[PDB]
RNA sequence: AAACUUUCAACAACGGAUCUCUUGGUUCUGGCAUCGAUGAAGAACGCAGCGAAAUGCGAUAAGUAAUGUGAAUUGCAGAAUUCCGUGAAUCAUCGAAUCUUUGAACGCACAUUGCGCCCGCCGGUAUUCCGGCGGGCAUGCCUGUUCGAGCGUCAU
RNA sequence: CCCACCCAUACCCCGCCCUCAGGGUAGAAACGAUGCCCUGAGGAGUAGGCGGCCGUGGAGGUCAGUGACGAAGCCUAGGGCGUGAGCCCGGGUCGAACGGCCUCUAGUGCAGAUCUUGGUGGUAGUAGCAAAUACUUCAAUGAGAACUUGAAGGACCGAAGUGGGGAAAGGUUCCAUGUGAACAGCGGUUGGACAUGGGUUAGUCGAUCCUAAGCCAUAGGGAAGUUCCGUUUCAAAGGGGCAC
RNA sequence: CGGGACCGAGGACCGCGCUCUGCAAGGAUGCUGGCGUAAUGGUCACCAGCGACCCGUCUUGAAACACGGACCAAGGAGUCAAGGUUUUGCGCGAGUGUUUGGGUGUAAAACCCGCACGCGUAAUGAAAGUGAACGUAGGUGAGAGCUUCGGCGCAUCAUCGAC
RNA sequence: AGGUUGACCUCGGAUCAGGUAGGAGGACCCGCUGAACUUAAGCAUAUCAAUAAGCGGAGGAAAAGAAACCAACAGGGAUUGCCCUAGUAACGGCGAGUGAAGCGGCAACAGCUCAAAUUUGAAAGCUGGCUUCGGCCCGCGUUGUAAUUUGGAGAGGAUGCUUUGGGCGAGGCUCCUUCUGAGUUCCCUGGAACGGGACGCCACAGAGGGUGAGAGCCCCGUAUAGUUGGAAGCCAAGCCUGUGUAAAGCUCCUUCGACGAGUCGAGUAGUUUGGGAAUGCUGCUCAAAAUGGGAGGUAAAUUUCUUCUAAAGCUAAAUACCGGCCAGAGACCGAUAGCGCACAAGUAGAGUGAUCGAAAGAUGAAAAGCACUUUGAAAAGAGGGUUAAAUAGCACGUGAAAUUGUUGAAAGGGAAGCGCUUGUGACCAGACUUGCGCCCGGCGGAUCAUCCGGUGUUCUCACCGGUGCACUCCGCCGGGCUCAGGCCAG
């Protein structure tokens, strides 16, 4: 199964520039950090759960925080991208748990945020005072605000008295019954409708 | 070992630069050491050579001969010293080319620009020695 | 170049009675006209199987085997016969492995080349340094035109701890020919076994020799390998009482008399 | 026996292999973004005391100005440089200039150094004639100005 | 029918080489144990298969390697080692680098390909240098004269010329002076060769102007487009005069 | 009991023996002469006796035919990449693979890091789907090796069962 | 005056005032157009290939891009690129073959602007001309220029708090500039030390090159902190000041909440795709809607559900790069190699033309490139010179072979060459030259044996210092003797 029947030699890409490109990327990152100092080099990202049944076990970083997350955290949507927070207006919060986790994440960031005044001689009440402006900082939000628990714990200890009884009939039989009911949902509905029509006709 | 990325240790590039150097670069290339008396007087080790300097030949078959520099043939990378000549077939006198790194300057042809050169070299050497000390 | 030998217009003159059927340069009025072209046997033609940049230049090696080889080279560096068999002048070295106090190298103590050279002579690496100094020769071949003009022997390798000794000793040792320096946490097999030959002469600092165990404990996925042989003294094993007491009697001698 | 032919050897020829050399190729890597109607790329013709080419330049023509350096250039000739300096040099840099005939090429043409038109200035006896010099005159399109055309729609 | 005799790489005995097989060799006075000692058998080879070695360019290590008191290369009726590919040394020449060992690496080994490029033989001082009727004498020049010049003779073209001038094409071949080599299939003092200079003068001769066959812009229509058609068109395409 | 030819492998002793002060018994010593250098030996050129087709290619079964070769120097043809497969060496091992990337660096090297991912750890069916112990992971016959000498039985093979 | 005088609209003129386009380059990029060799036995599906050639249009990148997306999950969340998905789903005569995407990890991240609304208590907007730089004009424009709003919303309300403008600026960074350590010490070879030997020195510099032969210290440079002088930008700790006319954000809400048409979609035709049942593009015909529309990879009707919100627009980065400019490198090539070109090479030369397209590097450290004499018409030759060498003479480093001349040797009655074995002649490499051991004699010395002390070792062996006083040791010189020695032989 070799696909060499076209003029493949015109489109061969070698990668001798791999260490040079790593050096170029590191120089660009150092320049970006020096331009952004004392801000972190990256923006804060929310925690989202991967789609599909293969990957819904694991969480990861998403694009940006939702508008309802920002509203529940008390950060206006025009202020948020100016203080290192990514905003995503497309994502919605369908469930309470992800919303609560990302709201707590935003609150921890806001509690650890040091906001310098726009004019040094005229600080405002929303600004961090000068005698709190000096503290140890982080320059990597992907590290200091990473995904701490991407997966659930695979091991947990409980007492023998707290062992669950289990579903009646067994887990295998419960799976078989659930599959059977899903396959027979429409047949039973049609049969019930026909029985109701017959009962109405010959009541 | 060289460290700076603008420095090349290519032999081909070095020889191309040396043999295609322009005249002002060749002036720096044909430098000569000063005598010990001149070194202790001026705190200068070497200087670009020029016409009117007095030199002593310390290498080659004309070693220990002395004289004034009569010509600086920068095109041939050579200097001519008076009375350091040879006889042609015809009985005429032809100058013998000497590389300036084979001579030592015993008397400097001095003018205002040469004094400025010596003064700024001495000042730089003293500044570097003071900073490193 | 991929276009080499193919920047010509040339056609074969066909089967005939006179000349070979190689393609020949068309036209006239010049020496090239009528001459052979495109063949690997032709002057000014394309070579057979022109070299390509997508040749496999780099070799992927397992990190576990790299760590194994580095550990073996470190173990071979502590065997004084192997240092002599690799050619290091270590007859005046007081102990192998040679460990110098970190107070003699830390900070700016050997930041000057004269001080570093004096320390090498004091600890006994001086004959090896002089061996490198006297070994310089002009290379035989085209490597002289290709930027590789001289060859010389390898001297001592100084292994240091950057956290405790600093990095000014690197500048101190840099200009001495043959003397190499390496941090204890980034040891290099190309330096530990030059030319694939075991037994490099190494000068250790006390901080580096104290940090080596933590260096090898911090390597994830690697443990120091177990040998297939517990006792390497074959003479001791063979001439031990446990083996000798159960042997059969000898059935002959080292030399056999000729019968007929 | 010599000559001749052939073989072997020394020296001499023929020829340019071998060895060593390499201001050149080849491949990889890093950096940078900058042509032109303000006339480009390309072409032609010229320019040095003594050059045909290569190189450099454009009638200010192997160059001018400016800045820097600080005593050459060199094949010959001839001059230097007040050397205690507005300064040698086939020097470097380069921000000011010059930049022939052309070419997208633009008055119309061009297989012609062909033929015009408009406006100035100068000279020759000159209100009329003759000559020279300078500045202009392509196409499509946009904004605007101004001069217009049509019962196309109207007011009066 | 008989007796003797001749010789194959066959058979017998002996030595030596290689391969295969079977044994020995550590309380090691012990060994390139990848070694050594003992014994036996066997030996042709195409396609084909496998092993070991030799050689070339380059890389790491090493030999405290060789070298202007001569590296590499080259020549050698001069030697030594190896079954062999090869390796080493002497002598001569020469002038700036090079080699051994273990690994690494490849554009790595030639008699052929009517092979490629370059160089060189026999043929061979050979075939030949025989169309266009034809040359001779004296003098000069010069190192040198059949093919330079002057004179003296003899001829040929024979006015549809071997004459006198042009168009195309060439581009200095024109003229004077000088000239070694090369070229002028012989020679050369001569030359359209080589070197340095000189030479082309217009209101009236041509070009320039006109239109022919024909070609190209414009209006306008095609075409993805480079562009195609169109040349009087389905174009507001301009001249003159007068004015209190 | 004579006559002649070719050969002398080995390198302390050990053995088989005999005719037993010793020997012809598991392989040559003793005595003597000339010469000590081109004498022996070797290389090259040539003569002599005997021997001896011109190489390569092609074809078929083979020759023959046919093709290439005036001579010399230098050049000159199973390479590289991707993917399989079998075998050898190596590391780790129900796991294995750092090098997409990140950290770091004496800077294209070396060193370090881990999420995912690939392959393996489960198969089968078109699919929906289901999914590997009756038994010291079974019986029987062999089987290297070990054994307390009664047996226990590796790998592997054969055969009957089980999932 | 009304047969006049005007307002507009459309269409023209002008060397009108001011601008702009064209060509080049095209490696990479965006489109259009578009093969065949090849691979399929042949061969019209197919493959090569949505490639080469052709045409148009950009930039330092282009393009794409803030969902009419993916999905079906506990849901992700603009674009691009790498790894993986995956040689998988899928497509395919008579089979050769072809071949994505979602998820996941990573590099890099950045978001927005219109149309559809009446400013209507005031076109609040703008090109151009003239300016005394205050403005004033000629106009554009209501067939709509500003503000406000863009679906994430917004408009209107309510409500009470928050928000803002200028000017300095320490200092830092980027780019050219001045300057940087140490032997030409002594001896030998040599034409020349940069070679060999000795004695030093520098080193954050022992990279590279030059100099009469391998130079850290002769020269340029090389390393590191800095240090002179200048220009233009950027970032920036802080510090002075105006304050609310106005604009701006947050919270809640009855209500309102415009949202792109010959377009979407359908049929058909061609082409294209893995999407030959599920792809995209274009042409022709038909041609929409308002919880509507698109999508949900098997055709259809009915009932649901989930996701976005097309038919208008902009936007850095991560990505590409056989073109250009600058630079650094290599287990690359070393003048028939390496680019066609190391040289006055895209040159000379050829062709009407499109185009085709070479050969060709090296005296010597320095021209010191041969004075002068002599013979020749000259070229040159011979002397004599230069050079370290002319066995380097502008035919020039080295100087192979084919092939040729001379000299020396030899062979030859229609081939030579080759194998085995003598001989002749010529020319050679080895071997050998004496060693060891005794017995006497003569010399020259006490590193004889034992003992003592110290030291080292293998812990019982040695070395060192004292002791020997010469019948003992160690060399030398004369003899004599035994043994072993080279070649050919009996």
């Amino acid at each position: 199964n070799n696909h060499f029947r076209k003029h493949w030699q015109r489109r061969v890409r070698c990668h001798f520039d791999q260490p040079g490109k790593k050096v170029t990327r590191r120089l660009a990152r150092r320049a970006k950090a020096a331009a952004l100092a004392p801000r972190p080099v990256d923006k804060l990202r929310p925690i989202v759960r991967c789609p599909t049944v293969k990957y819904n076990r694991r969480t990861r970083l998403g694009r940006g925080f939702t508008l309802e997350e920002l509203k529940a955290a008390g950060i206006p949507r025009l202020l948020a991208p100016t203080i290192g927070i990514a905003v995503d207006h497309r994502r919605k919060n369908l469930s309470e748990e992800s919303l609560a986790a990302n709201v707590q994440r935003l609150k921890d960031y806001k509690a650890r945020l040091i906001l310098f005044p726009r004019k040094s001689n005229k600080p405002k009440k929303a600004d961090t005072p000068k005698d709190q402006q000096t503290a140890e900082t982080t320059t990597s939000l992907r590290t200091s605000f990473g995904v701490e628990q991407p997966l659930a714990p695979g091991f947990t200890e409980i007492s023998k008295s707290e062992i669950p009884a289990g579903i009646e009939g067994g887990a295998y039989r419960a799976l078989r019954k659930a599959r059977s009911d899903a396959r027979l949902v429409g047949v039973r509905e049609k049969r019930a409708k026909e029985k109701a029509e017959a009962e109405a006709n010959k009541k | 070992m060289k460290v700076r990325p603008t420095v090349s240790s290519s032999r081909r590039k070095a020889r191309k630069a040396h043999f295609s150097a322009p005249s002002s670069v060749r002036r720096v290339i044909m430098s000569a050491p000063l005598s010990k008396e001149l070194r202790e007087k001026y705190n200068v080790r070497s200087i670009p050579i020029r016409k009117g300097d007095e030199v002593q030949i310390v290498r080659g078959a004309h070693k220990d001969k002395e004289g004034k520099v009569t010509s600086v043939y920068r095109l041939k990378y050579v200097i001519h010293v008076e009375r350091v000549t040879r006889e042609k077939a015809t009985g005429q006198t032809v100058p013998i080319g000497i590389h300036p790194s084979n001579v030592v300057i015993t008397k400097l042809h001095l003018d205002k620009d040469r004094e400025n050169i010596l003064a700024r070299i001495k000042a730089g050497r003293e500044q570097v020695a003071k900073a490193k000390g | 170049s991929e276009k080499a030998g193919h920047q010509t217009s040339a056609e074969s003159w066909g089967t005939g009675r006179a000349v070979a059927r190689i393609p020949r340069v068309s036209g006239g009025g010049t020496h090239r006209a009528g001459q052979g072209a495109f063949g690997n046997m032709c002057r000014s033609g394309r070579m057979f199987a022109p070299t390509k940049i997508w040749r496999k230049w780099h070799v992927k090696i397992n990190q576990g085997q790299k760590r194994f080889a580095t550990a073996s080279a470190l173990a071979a560096s502590a065997v004084a016969p192997l240092l002599m068999a690799r050619g290091h002048q270590v007859s005046t070295v007081p102990e192998v492995p040679l460990v110098v106090d970190s107070a003699a190298v830390a900070g700016d103590a050997v930041a000057k080349t004269a001080a570093a050279y004096k320390l090498l002579k004091a600890i006994g690496a001086g004959p090896d340094v002089e061996k490198v100094k006297k070994s310089k020769k002009l290379r035989a071949g085209k490597g002289k035109m290709r930027g590789r003009r001289h060859r010389q022997r390898r001297g001592p390798l100084i292994v240091y701890s950057p956290e405790h000794d600093g990095k000014e000793l690197v500048k101190g040792f840099r200009n001495i020919p043959g003397v190499e320096t390496c941090p204890v946490d980034a040891l290099n097999l190309l330096q530990l076994a030059p030319g694939g030959h075991l037994g490099r002469f190494i000068v250790w600092t006390s901080a580096a020799i104290k940090q080596l165990d933590a260096v090898y404990e911090s390597k994830k996925g690697f443990f120091l390998p177990a040998n297939i042989v517990s006792q390497a003294d074959l003479s001791r094993l063979i001439n031990s009482t446990e083996i000798q007491s159960v042997l059969r009697a000898p059935k002959g001698e080292a030399r056999t008399k000729r019968a007929c």
